[PDB]
């Protein structure tokens, strides 16, 4: 019961949870693009001139 | 070289919602480049009364 003293520990193994490994997919996911605004079909005058 | 591979995996608990991260924590890691730049870090905030916007983290694919 005398608990007498050691020597020097040589080196500290440190455990640790692993890197978070295929969470993030090797293409990017990004939003799409806001498309272009088109003429809308069927556009036709229907202003005629008086007389 | 753990703190780049901490900030990673806590924002990929962020944008999925996982162990209790709060989906407005800010992973701010300061780095250090031997610079009188910001003081380094690894800053996390929780509190209220803060500011956020959303956007899209494009690795994952979420908000």
């Amino acid at each position: 019961g005398g608990l007498t003293c050691a020597s020097a520990p040589q080196g500290t193994l440190r455990i640790l949870e692993g890197p978070q490994q295929s969470l993030s997919g090797s293409p990017l996911q990004p939003i799409p693009a806001s498309p272009p605004p088109q003429i809308p079909p069927g556009l036709r005058p229907r202003f005629c001139a008086f007389g | 070289d753990l703190a780049p591979g901490i900030a990673d995996s806590l924002r990929h608990f962020k944008v999925l919602r996982e162990k209790r991260i709060p989906p407005w924590m800010e992973v701010v890691l300061i780095p250090m480049t031997g610079k009188p730049s910001l003081y380094p870090g690894l800053f996390l905030f929780t509190t209220p009364c803060r500011l956020v916007r959303p956007v899209q983290n494009l690795a994952l694919g979420k908000e």
